[PDB]
């Protein structure tokens, strides 16, 4: 989570976050990709029959 | 809210995280310790 990890509970942190853009919605859908990835990876592993 | 996210009007099939769910604070609170050591301002300004 962004905010958590970056400002946590500031507000006025998130407030200047925001303006550094959409860096982490590239984080966050590059880690629901990966947990998507290793999903498929234990499927097509362990589902051959 | 998963519109708004995905930012389009039409959603298709899935799990779609939106956003973040957190407990806000009720009250604050300060502690510190017995602080009792008092200069002796009042025995100068009643002084005779």
């Amino acid at each position: 989570d962004c905010t958590m990890y970056i400002c946590g509970d500031s507000t006025e942190c998130s407030n200047l976050l925001l303006q550094y853009g959409s860096f982490c919605t590239q984080l966050k859908r590059a880690l629901t990709g990966i947990a998507v990835e290793q999903d498929k990876n234990t499927q097509e592993v362990f589902a051959q029959v | 809210e998963t519109k708004c996210t995905l930012k389009s009007f039409t959603v298709e099939k899935g799990i779609y995280q939106t956003s973040n769910f957190r407990v806000q604070p009720t009250e604050s609170i300060v502690r510190f310790p017995n602080i009792t050591n008092l200069c002796p301002f009042d025995e100068v300004f009643n002084a005779t």
